[PDB]
């Protein structure tokens, strides 16, 4: 019958793609690490997939997937436990040391360029057309954090170019440096900016950039991890 | 508090005419409006559109289907606009009946105009076809969008085309009518036994469940990694950041596996292609092989 | 027991009952207090479930099935043998859930991410307690939930909208499977656009997003951009759950006749109800 040889051919199919969807799924983060990052002796009933390389734009090189893993940072977390499964505590400052939920990866150090080779994020004032075309304008705004008090003021967004959107807030200090803000974590209202994630005083940790006119990848997740941090590593400062 | 649903502050630059390549240029039109309505939730751009003769063609012929059906329905509303509005849902341009079987010799008001539609509405669809092929290959990109495209145009191939040929008329196709064409599927699946028991019909709910499952879950989590850069998915590919590992993260801490930033894009394709892959295959099998799958479910054959 | 970059995310911190009581792993998995909660509703269910099948007579999962009572319980309590064991089953399948979801937040918190999975989730669980607790008490019966049976509950689905002939003819169905079909297609083009820009002709350069608007600009006139299509993803697919909840806790309660014969509240408007012609004159 036609229909049974048909059913039973697809439930085959099916086992195949699922396991080729999972070992495609494998190109990152396997094999898998012992807590003490040595290889574990548990790696699934999966094999790693046969390696692939990607051939990125720019003269940026290539990258070839699974291959050698490494952190390239050291991770300042410490055992509370004898045994495995356990959580990892903080040996410092976890916003400082980037771990926990203020994690980062130590991405490119270079920004991400659109498709004709040129930065993808600028500040507006160095991104040629670029202005706020509705909503509420944040330049001038104070920057208000979970502390109720007043970190700063915002003196431009940066914009995605090719994608026309804004991704950060600059915010200047009392000292006069400015920091980056990532615009999906803050609050635009009419007479103020709020930072629910960092109090005032957390604002100068913010992880500055190298260049006035660009940020690179792993400045934004510096930037990013920390901010995001800020929301279990504030708590304390925190008004409710 | 902030979800980014929807964009706070919009900012607007210099019309973005787009990447090169191969493309004919000749063939893009003018950028269109900016509409800031669209741009609270996604771009506020319109166009440019690219339209050679491909494309044309396309868009000629799918008007052309579309008024064909259009012209029937005003006939039958006997050219009455009141008519017209009142029983919109009701109108609907029928095939030919069974005797005329595949030929094209029935009468203009009772096939004849539904053939016509048709002819025209199978070149809008596969002239869209090349067209989603082409403008990939222009681009130097790879054709997934087209490979998907036909698992799609299978569904509707079999149910308009290849069952009704293989059935032996054209009467077995579907109406073009609103409510006439839920009409025709509740009656497929009463005449064929109840649908519920074919189990290519079954398939094809877990992935229309599954997409909808898959799509929450991808863009929830992406929408919740947006805080660090999430959506720009291909530098994500190319370079993994922060926002690719706490995606990943959590899922292997809820449920014990986890994707990459490429291939969680492999299972939503998959996700999507199979529902209309099993649908297509369950379609064609009733009233061929199949005559009612209450019966077939008994034996299994 | 870890991926590669994992150590440095699991930090203590993040739960919302039990202080650092359960926060821990087994093998990939998070726990917290919500992980002992699913565990111990899932496994109860599972357990009833087990039972019950012994009450019923069958091992065989196809046959397996658990039925509400009968209507003439109305809204009490029923012996297990005849609706009990649903009941205390329906009771286990929102614990689990909602511990599921709760646990997610607890994830979520430790991760530094947003909330929008567990959101998204919420939806499927109010869909579900939609058939077997709001649409049952507001018809006054549990019996009018679905059976829990692998083959019984699409019994249910069809015995239920054939009570009002056609069901395609409600019109918040119909707007929830219009949200279904284009949330399949968003998907589709969504994962084939990504692959098609990472996975370029052989020897080609990685595309960029740019290429992807582009890709979309020349073929349909617009592109909604790689923030907008995960903000629509999500939109479509809570919005197909929505109309679904919605077209069924309206029926058997608001409406209860033909959903056909809803619609001719339009053919009966007074300014074209009876001018002669058409298919209603
Ligand atoms: C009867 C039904 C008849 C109706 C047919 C309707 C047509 C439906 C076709 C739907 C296919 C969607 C494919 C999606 C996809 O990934 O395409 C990209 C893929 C690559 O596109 P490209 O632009 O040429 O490559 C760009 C990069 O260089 C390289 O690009 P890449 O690396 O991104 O893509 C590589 C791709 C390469 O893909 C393939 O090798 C072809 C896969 C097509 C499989 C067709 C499935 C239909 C089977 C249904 C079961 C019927 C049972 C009854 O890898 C796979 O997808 C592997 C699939 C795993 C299959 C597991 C098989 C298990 C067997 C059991 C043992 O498409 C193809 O190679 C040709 C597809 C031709 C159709
Ligand atoms: C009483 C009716 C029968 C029944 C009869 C059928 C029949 C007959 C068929 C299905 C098919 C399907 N059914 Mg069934 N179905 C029933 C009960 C159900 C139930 C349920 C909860 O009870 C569910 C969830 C489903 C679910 C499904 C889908 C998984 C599948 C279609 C996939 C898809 O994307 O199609 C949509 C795909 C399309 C190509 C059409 C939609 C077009 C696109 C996506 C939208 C473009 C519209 C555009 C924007 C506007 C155009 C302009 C207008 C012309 C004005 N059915 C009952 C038992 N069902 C199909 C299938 O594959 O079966 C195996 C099919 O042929
Ligand atoms: C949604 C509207 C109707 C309904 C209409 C239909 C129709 C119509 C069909 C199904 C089908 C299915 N339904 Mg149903 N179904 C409903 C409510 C539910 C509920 C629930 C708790 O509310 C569950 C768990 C299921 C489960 C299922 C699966 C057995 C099957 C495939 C679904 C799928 O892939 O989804 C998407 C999800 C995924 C791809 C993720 C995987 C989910 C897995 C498959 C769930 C397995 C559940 C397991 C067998 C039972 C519970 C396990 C406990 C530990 C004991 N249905 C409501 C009442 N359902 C299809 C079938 O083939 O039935 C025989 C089918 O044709
Ligand atoms: C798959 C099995 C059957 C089938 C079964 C069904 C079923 C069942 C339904 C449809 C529905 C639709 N089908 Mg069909 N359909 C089939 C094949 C097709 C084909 C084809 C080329 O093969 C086409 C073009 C269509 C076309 C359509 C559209 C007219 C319509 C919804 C489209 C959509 O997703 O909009 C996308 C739009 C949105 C996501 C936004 C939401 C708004 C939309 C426009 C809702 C419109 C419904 C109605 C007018 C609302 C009334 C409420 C009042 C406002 C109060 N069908 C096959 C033969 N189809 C649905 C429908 O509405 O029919 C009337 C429906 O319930
Ligand atoms: C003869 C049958 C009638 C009909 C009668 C009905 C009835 C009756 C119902 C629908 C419902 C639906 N129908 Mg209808 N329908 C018909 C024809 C169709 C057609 C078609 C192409 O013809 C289509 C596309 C649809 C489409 C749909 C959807 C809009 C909706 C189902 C989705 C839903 O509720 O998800 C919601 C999702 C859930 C309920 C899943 C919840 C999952 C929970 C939270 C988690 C489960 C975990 C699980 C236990 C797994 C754990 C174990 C493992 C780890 C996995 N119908 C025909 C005409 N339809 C249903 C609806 O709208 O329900 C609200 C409904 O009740
Ligand atoms: C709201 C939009 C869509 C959606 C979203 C969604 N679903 C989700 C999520 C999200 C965002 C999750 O985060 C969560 C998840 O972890 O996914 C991997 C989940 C989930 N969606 C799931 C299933 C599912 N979702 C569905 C639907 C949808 N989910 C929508 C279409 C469907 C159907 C039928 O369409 C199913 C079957 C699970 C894979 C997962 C939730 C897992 C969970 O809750 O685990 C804890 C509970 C258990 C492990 C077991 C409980 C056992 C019970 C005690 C006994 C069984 C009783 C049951 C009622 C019997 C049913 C019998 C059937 C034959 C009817
Ligand atoms: C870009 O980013 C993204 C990722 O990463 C980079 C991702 O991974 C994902 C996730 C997506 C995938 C991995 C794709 C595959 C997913 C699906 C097709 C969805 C359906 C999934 C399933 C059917 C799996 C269901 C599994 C469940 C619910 C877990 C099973 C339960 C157990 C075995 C036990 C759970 C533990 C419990 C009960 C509690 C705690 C432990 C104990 C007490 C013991 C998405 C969406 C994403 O967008
Ligand atoms: C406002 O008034 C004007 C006149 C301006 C209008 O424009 C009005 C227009 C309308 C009122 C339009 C209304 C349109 C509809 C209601 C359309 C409804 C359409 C459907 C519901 C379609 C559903 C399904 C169709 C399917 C499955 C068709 C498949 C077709 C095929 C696979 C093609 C088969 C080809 C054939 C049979 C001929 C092939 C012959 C060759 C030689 C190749
Ligand atoms: C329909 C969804 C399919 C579920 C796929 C289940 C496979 C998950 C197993 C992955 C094991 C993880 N390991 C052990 C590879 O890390
Ligand atoms: C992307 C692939 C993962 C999804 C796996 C879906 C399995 C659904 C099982 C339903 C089987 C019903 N049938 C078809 C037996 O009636
Ligand atoms: C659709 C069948 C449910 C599949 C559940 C898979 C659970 C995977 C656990 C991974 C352990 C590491
Ligand atoms: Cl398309
Ligand atoms: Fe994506």
């Amino acid at each position: 019958d036609l229909a049974s040889l048909a059913i039973y051919s697809f439930w085959i199919f099916l086992a195949g793609l699922i396991y080729y969807l999972q070992t495609e799924n494998m190109r990152e983060g396997y094999p898998l690490e012992n807590e003490d990052g040595t290889p574990a002796a548990n790696q699934g009933p999966f094999p790693l997939p046969k390696p692939k390389t990607f051939i990125l734009p720019h003269g940026r090189g290539t990258l070839t997937v699974p291959g050698p893993e490494s952190e390239d940072r050291p991770i300042a977390l410490a055992r509370t436990a004898v045994s495995e499964g356990f959580p990892h505590a903080p040996t410092g400052d976890p916003m400082k040391d980037g771990v926990g939920p203020a994690s980062w990866v130590a991405r490119r150090d270079l920004p991400e360029l659109d498709g004709h080779g040129h930065n993808k994020i600028k500040p507006m004032k160095a991104a040629a057309g670029f202005h706020v075309s509705a909503g509420k304008n944040p330049i001038g705004l104070p920057v208000r954090g979970c502390d109720l008090e007043i970190a700063g003021k915002v003196v431009d967004i940066w914009v995605d170019i090719p994608e026309q959107m804004a991704r950060f807030l600059e915010v200047e200090l009392k000292d006069g440096s400015t920091r980056l803000l990532p615009m999906q974590m803050v609050k635009v209202q009419s007479n103020r900016v709020h930072v629910n994630a960092l109090s005032s005083d957390l604002f100068a940790g913010i992880p500055t950039i190298k260049s006035p006119t660009e940020v690179t990848l792993l400045e934004e997740d510096k930037i990013c991890g920390y901010v995001a941090g800020g929301l279990m590593y504030a708590a304390p400062k925190r008004k409710s | 508090e902030y979800q980014n649903i929807f964009s706070q502050v919009q900012v607007r630059g210099p019309a973005d005419l787009g990447m090169t390549e191969d493309v004919n240029l000749a063939n893009r039109s003018g950028v269109g409006p900016f509409s800031t309505l669209l741009g609270w939730f996604g771009n506020a751009q319109l166009g440019p559109i690219y339209l050679g003769s491909l494309g044309v063609l396309s868009l000629f012929s799918g008007l052309m289907w579309f008024f064909t059906i259009g012209i029937w329905f005003w006939y039958q509303a006997g050219w009455n606009p009141a008519v017209f509005l009142r029983d919109l849902f009701f109108f609907s341009l029928e095939p030919p009946a069974p005797e005329y079987g595949l030929s094209f010799a029935a009468p203009l008001k009772e096939g004849g105009l539904w053939l016509i539609a048709s002819f025209f509405m199978f070149v809008a669809v596969w002239s869209w076809w090349g067209r989603t092929y082409l403008r990939a290959q222009a681009l130097g990109m790879g054709k997934h969008t087209a490979w998907w495209f036909l698992s799609a145009i299978w569904l509707w191939m079999v149910l308009g085309f290849i069952r009704p040929i293989l059935m032996g008329s054209w009467s077995e196709a579907v109406p073009y009518g609103i409510f006439s064409h839920l009409d025709w599927t509740n009656n497929f699946s009463l005449v064929h036994g109840n649908l519920f028991y074919n189990p290519f019909h079954g398939l094809s709910i877990a992935f229309l469940y599954g997409s909808a499952l898959l799509f929450a879950m991808h863009g929830a989590t992406i929408l919740a990694v947006s805080r660090f850069g999430g959506e720009r998915e291909l530098e994500q590919i190319a370079d993994r950041g922060t926002a690719a590992e706490r995606a990943a993260l959590f899922w292997r801490w809820t449920m014990g596996f986890n994707a990459t930033m490429e291939g969680i894009h492999r299972w939503a394709i998959w996700m999507a292609v199979l529902v209309t892959l099993t649908g297509g295959i369950g379609i064609l099998l009733s009233g061929t092989v199949v005559d009612n799958w209450y019966v077939w479910g008994q034996n299994h054959g | 027991a870890l991926l590669s970059f994992e150590r440095k995310y699991r930090v203590p911190g993040g739960t919302l009952v039990g202080g650092n009581l359960f926060d821990f792993w087994v093998g990939p998995f998070y726990v917290g207090f919500f992980g002992v909660a699913t565990f111990f509703f899932a496994a109860l269910g599972i357990i009833l479930i087990a039972w019950s099948a012994v009450l019923q007579g069958t091992w065989n999962p196809q046959l397996i099935s658990v039925y509400p009572p009968a209507l003439e319980y109305g809204l009490g309590g029923a012996p297990l043998a005849k609706g009990g064991l649903w009941q205390i089953i329906t009771i286990c399948a929102t614990g689990a859930f909602v511990s599921w979801a709760l646990r997610e937040v607890e994830i979520c918190r430790k991760l530094g991410i947003g909330y929008h999975i567990p959101f998204a989730f919420a939806f499927a669980i109010l869909a579900y307690l939609t058939l077997v607790l709001f649409r049952p008490v507001m018809m006054g019966a549990w019996g009018y939930a679905f059976p829990y049976g692998i083959w019984t509950h699409l019994d249910w689905v069809s015995n239920t909208g054939y009570t009002y002939g056609n069901f395609h003819y409600n019109p918040a169905h119909m707007i929830a499977i219009s949200f279904f079909f284009t949330n399949a297609l968003a998907l589709a083009l969504h994962g084939a656009l990504v692959l098609s820009a990472a996975n370029p002709e052989k020897g080609k350069e990685m595309r960029t997003p740019d290429h992807e608007d582009t890709f979309f600009r020349d073929l349909v006139g617009y592109s909604i951009g790689t923030l907008g299509i995960h903000r629509l993803g999500l939109l479509l697919s809570l919005s197909a759950v929505f109309f679904s909840a919605l077209c069924m806790i309206i029926t058997g309660t608001i409406w209860f006749d033909q959903w056909v014969d809803w619609w001719q509240w339009w053919v009966k408007l007074p300014w074209w109800a009876n001018i002669p012609g058409g298919i209603n004159g």
